[PDB]
């Protein structure tokens, strides 16, 4: 996941 | 070439690498196209509305209901153009991927990485788990069933939420335990994300608008990082979390960021993970692998026809690196766990990725992005397998030129800005  | 195979979405089915399939989601659903572009990894051109039974729904909701970092477009991928310029779009990341050292050990240790043969209830038998296979429509209308490790399909509602997904267990912890899943990872090429190039302004919520572009070739090698993770069973639990304490516009909101997450940035973020953790860690996961390896040791007969038992014994023994005495008996070795831990945990990482493109990109996991971009990557002169969009001998070929969205402009649509919005 990419996060933030 | 990691895939031999330059396939186009409208090519014939043929039941071999280019069929009709359906997933193991425990529901219904009307088969859909997909292709094989590697052994044990296939590429499904749809929107993800089939790991998820309740998110079927690609359709944005209220604009008064909708979140900080997210995009809606419930028409993305729904032609076949469209799922051609998918298809050659992973195909390319992949090849872009496979072409590094770094990228080939990731790739070759995933396909090795068959999920383990723990579906059986007799402990004197080993057996298949139904949820790591596909069913694949053969050219007689029949089903068979073929395992396999990798599913790369097209996001959910949410365009840019790209993560991995797989089937769970209804007792066992198949991502935790040693054992490891099929991994769906919901990705899409046709997309990418701007950060900017000074830490303190990528680092802060209400600067910068996205100059420079991330590689997609990272961004699915970062998900290919999980899903190694998860292929081993060795994924940390998400529930172990960073209180991140290192940037104020985290902190005052109490966000958290996974131990998971931060082992795979790696870099200097992969440190906030003390010593003690990392080795109750390390510990956990040995003892996974000792328990697959005396589950091997009780397994007296196989489930099936398609393989043999001393075949699937050795897969495993290659997976695992396990050790084999006089006997036959199987057991782990230390330093070898230790090293296939590192080699999956430490080495395999997105900042490493980062060295080996010699690409610009955020330089920690702990930051906020500031744009989403639609872009093309099929078209040679936009990006390349070699250089991804820094053509050499070009403009682009240097200072990241081919990231730059201001001086590659014609290369990027700026389609959504997020910097202060959270
Ligand atoms: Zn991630």
């Amino acid at each position: 996941r990419r996060g933030m | 070439p990691f895939v031999n195979k330059q396939f186009n979405y409208k090519d014939p089915v043929n039941g071999v690498d280019i069929a009709y399939i359906k997933i193991p989601n425990a529901g219904q659903m009307q088969p859909v196209k997909a292709f094989k572009i590697h052994n044990k990894i296939w590429v499904i051109p749809e929107r993800d509305t089939f790991t998820n039974p309740e998110e079927g729904d690609l359709n944005p909701p209220p604009e008064a209901k909708q979140v900080p970092v997210s995009y809606y477009d419930s028409t993305y991928l729904s032609t076949d153009n469209e799922k051609d310029n998918y298809l050659k779009g992973v195909t390319k990341l992949f090849e872009r991927i496979y072409s590094t050292d770094l990228g080939r050990m990731l790739l070759t240790s995933i396909v090795r990485g068959i999920p383990f043969w723990g579906g059986s209830t007799i402990d004197t038998e080993l057996k298949v788990i139904d949820t790591n296979c596909i069913n694949v429509i053969q050219p007689d209308g029949s089903y068979r069933s073929e395992e396999l490790n990798l599913v790369i399909i097209g996001p959910s509602a949410d365009i840019i939420q790209f993560e991995c997904k797989s089937f769970g267990h209804e007792v066992l912890n198949l991502t935790r335990n040693g054992y490891g899943s099929t991994q769906y990872i919901r990705f899409s090429p046709d997309f990418t994300f701007g950060f900017e190039e000074s830490l303190e302004v990528d680092t802060n919520p209400l600067l910068g608008a996205g100059k420079f572009a991330t590689d997609p070739a990272v961004t699915l090698a970062h998900e290919l990082i999980h899903a190694g993770h998860r292929l081993y069973g060795i994924a940390i639990n998400p529930n172990r979390v960073f209180k991140v304490n290192t940037n104020a516009y985290y902190e005052m909101s109490g966000l958290e960021v996974s131990f998971e997450e931060l082992r795979t940035f790696g870099g200097h973020d992969a440190k906030f993970i003390d010593s003690l953790q990392e080795n109750e860690f390390r510990l956990y996961y040995y003892n996974k692998f000792k328990d697959i390896a005396s589950t091997l040791n009780k397994a007296k007969s196989i489930v099936g026809t398609t393989a043999s038992l001393q075949y699937m014994k050795n897969v495993f023994k290659e997976k695992y690196l396990l050790s084999e005495d006089t006997s036959g008996k199987f057991s782990v070795d230390k330093l070898k766990f230790d090293k296939l831990y590192k080699m999956l945990t430490e080495i395999y990482t997105e900042d490493n990725f980062v060295k080996f493109f010699k690409v610009l990109n955020r330089k920690t996991y702990l930051n906020f992005d500031k744009a989403v971009f639609k872009i093309n990557i099929v078209p040679k002169v936009n990006y390349t397998i070699y250089d991804g969009f820094n053509l050499r001998n070009t403009n682009l070929a240097a200072n990241f030129n081919g990231q730059n969205t201001e001086i590659n402009n014609m290369n990027f649509t700026k389609l959504k800005n997020f910097t202060g919005l959270f």
